[PDB]
């Protein structure tokens, strides 16, 4: 659970 | 009012319930968690979706989009269902069904 | 807890769109503001037989949902989303009684629900939220129908999106 | 979400759209396993609503989406419609999600977990970008 195969990318990290 | 085709995301900070009461007073209960007032807001059609925080490298459901500003004000915190307060009920529901 | 729908069978939006409340009786009467007695401003909500389709309303819930359900406590207001000058409340007012009027103040949880009735919907007023609601009906005076608490005699409306 | 940004497609794979049978999106939800979705009690989901999994662009006709039927709705009995407290419902799917790159589960916390004030978290959805 909670580990996307496609990692999210968020501005400012 | 503009409804997006494409899934949106925003990073935002959690608040303490005591600090959230500055904005919403006695409406804030133990089974709520506030987040935002940081220049972003949940808005109409986000209800029921997730507020997630990293724990131990994994995204964890901390909140469920619930209620807030009738204008989705970015200087007022959103109010989310506090999953820690509700997860014993979740687990007993799954285990019985 | 059903979804409230417009005359096209589409869900009524939470604040984003404005709707005409079209009375199923009282033929082609429409919502307007009027004076009770002689105040400065007309602040009483009426159906005026000389107005079609009338002033459109918006329904507001603090829930972050894009539709209205019959179980939601609502604010009801005239004018655009930007304005708060046109927010409905129930005020003691002779000779109407508990009259629907516009007020310059708004609570988180409004006092109204929209409930299915006959071929459309009625407005129901909850002075205390956990207690029983009171139907909104009409008091005929001065060639107008004043919206007022008239429990058991609701005004029935269809909800028509303004476009 | 006001002042958010577009997600990386498929990067929030637990995010579902709750749609009525005529296709209109009215609420979000999160997959917690192949058979269960967590959503808000106020959404008033019924067994006639549809769970849409694997969606990025709701205007696309070419994404690999799953339209999942609902067997049963479990609204938390402590939900209070006056205070909006305990705002949670579980949906048990009649047609299990097929987990993939774009469809998968969020973790649940322990009841003892501490998510401190000031922590940077994330919210996602298809809510208005302007009121």
């Amino acid at each position: 659970c909670g580990v996307p195969a496609i990692q999210p990318v968020l501005s400012g990290l | 009012a503009n409804t997006p085709d494409r899934l949106q995301q925003a990073s935002l900070p959690l608040l303490s319930n005591t600090n959230c009461k500055k904005y919403w007073g006695t409406k804030i209960k133990d089974a709520m968690i506030c987040a935002g007032a940081s220049g972003v807001s949940s808005c109409m059609g986000d209800s029921g979706g997730p507020l997630v925080c990293k724990k131990n490298g994994a995204w964890t459901l901390v909140g469920i989009v619930s209620w807030g500003s009738s204008t989705c004000s970015t200087s007022t915190p959103g109010v989310y269902a506090r999953v820690t307060a509700l997860v014993n009920w979740v687990q007993q529901t799954l285990a019985a069904n | 807890s059903s979804v409230v729908v417009d005359t096209n069978g589409q869900p009524v939006s939470n604040g984003a769109d404005a709707y005409y409340l079209v009375p199923v009786s009282h033929g082609h009467a429409g919502l307007a503001l009027a004076k009770i007695g002689n105040e400065a401003e007309p602040r009483a909500v009426v159906l005026d037989p000389h107005h079609r389709p009338g002033l459109p309303v918006r329904f507001e819930s603090p829930l972050f949902i894009n539709i209205i359900k019959e179980s939601y406590f609502l604010n009801i207001k005239f004018g655009p989303s930007s304005s708060d000058s046109g927010v409905w409340d129930v005020i003691q007012q002779d000779p109407i009684g508990l009259a629907v009027k516009v007020t310059d103040t708004k609570s988180l949880l409004g006092p109204f629900k929209v409930e299915k009735e006959g071929e459309g919907y009625k407005i129901v007023y909850y002075p205390e939220r956990g207690q029983t609601g009171l139907d909104i009906g009409l008091v005929h005076r001065n060639d107008k129908y004043y919206l007022a608490v008239k429990d058991g005699e609701p005004c029935v409306f269809k909800i028509r999106k303004a476009t | 979400i006001v002042n958010g940004e577009e997600a990386v497609p498929g990067s929030w794979p637990w995010q579902v759209s709750l749609q009525d049978k005529t296709g209109f999106h009215f609420c979000g939800g999160s997959l917690i396993n192949e058979n269960w979705v967590v959503t808000a009690a106020h959404c008033g989901v019924t067994t006639s609503d549809v769970v849409v999994a694997g969606e990025f662009d709701q205007g696309s006709s070419s994404e690999k989406i799953q339209k999942l039927k609902i067997a049963k709705v479990f609204k938390n009995s402590k939900y209070n419609s006056l205070t909006i407290n305990n705002d949670i419902t579980l949906l048990k799917l009649s047609t299990a999600a097929s987990f993939s790159q774009t469809v998968s589960a969020v973790c649940l916390p322990s009841a003892s977990d501490d998510f401190a004030a000031g922590t940077t978290c994330v919210t996602t959805g298809w809510g208005l970008t302007r009121y």
